[PDB]
């Protein structure tokens, strides 16, 4: 997809954006991409869960 | 041109009558408001992208 300029900034990300700014929104996702990686165990699927959370211990 | 007088301004003018002046003489057109806005969106935008005495 490719994004068009001066697109007013609706939604909760847009919302976002206009309080914090663009640069501020991506430094919270990439903490919260830390958050998702090292605190929960998740996969489509059970199987990939499961196989993601493995520790011969 | 002359040397000018020794300062002796006013020291407490009426902050009203100051305000009556300066007032209307800030009024910019909407494309100037548009730049400025802008700008200074771009700018916070980076400021809230290290650190400082505030932060501490």
């Amino acid at each position: 997809r490719v994004i068009q300029p001066g697109e007013t900034p609706d939604g909760t990300i847009g919302r976002l954006v206009k309080r914090l700014g663009a640069p501020a929104v991506r430094t919270a996702t990439r903490q919260a991409m830390r958050l998702m990686g090292n605190h929960f165990v998740l996969g489509e699927t059970i199987e990939q869960a499961l196989e993601r959370g493995k520790p011969g211990q | 041109p002359n040397i000018p007088p020794p300062f002796t301004a006013p020291y407490a003018p009426d902050d009203a009558e100051i305000a009556a002046r300066l007032l209307p003489a800030s009024h910019l057109s909407p494309p100037q408001e548009a730049r400025i806005h802008r700008t200074a969106t771009r700018l916070i935008e980076a400021i809230r992208k290290l650190g400082g005495v505030e932060d501490m």
